[PDB]
């Protein structure tokens, strides 16, 4: 999910 | 404005970013929540209003409600139709895992993109929008695993 | 304040890739809209 976590 | 998948943009941060990813079908515009934060959107030199919302489905639809309805049918492949921030559309097929929660279960397709992906549609065979990619978890190993999120018509 | 760009049709790819796993798994929603592992 990147730097976006769960987003 | 043309049906079709969407990139979301913003120039409030460094350059031009992509934030997130959405659809447009039958004149409403379909994104996630945490992509947008319920904000207006431009479409060239027109603006496109938010019409319903949810934080806990993590869904905004723009310019009318939800009107996507298709659901995975719990058997078949599917495909992810990734829009990754400054790359090509790509479509990716895959069979989904499941979430089982307390209250029934969904889809999950196991693929990893850049957050700005979120949005990006999951389709059946037939073309319907099944949900869209970018609210999920991370399992043991490290990798992953976004639900089929889909709104109610 | 954000914008939008077309990026394609919604179309099945009759050649698409073939990859990833299908987990299952079980999961809570909560009323932040955050999935967690149970």
């Amino acid at each position: 999910k990147g730097g976006g976590x769960k987003k | 404005t043309t049906d079709g998948v969407y990139r979301v943009m913003t120039r409030r941060l460094l350059g031009s970013t992509q934030v997130g990813v959405g659809v447009m079908q039958e004149g409403v515009f379909h994104t996630m929540w945490h992509v947008t934060k319920g904000a207006a959107l431009r479409s060239g030199e027109g603006r496109l209003d938010p019409y319903w919302g949810d934080v806990k489905q993590d869904l905004v639809s723009y310019c009318g409600p939800w009107k996507l309805d298709a659901a995975w049918d719990g058997l078949s492949e599917v495909q992810l139709l990734a829009v990754p921030p400054g790359e090509r559309a790509k479509n990716i097929q895959t069979l989904p895992g499941i979430f089982k929660t307390k209250d029934g279960d969904i889809g999950a397709v196991a693929l990893d993109y850049p957050a700005g992906t979120s949005g990006s549609p999951i389709l059946d065979k037939c073309g319907r929008v099944i949900g869209l990619y970018g609210n999920g978890v991370v399992i043991k190993n490290g990798s992953y695993v976004s639900a089929i999120t889909q709104g109610k018509r | 304040d954000m914008y939008i760009e077309r990026a394609g049709d919604i179309t099945w790819e009759k050649d698409a890739e073939v990859t990833g796993n299908s987990p299952r798994l079980d999961v809570a929603l909560d009323e932040s809209g955050d999935f967690s592992l149970v």
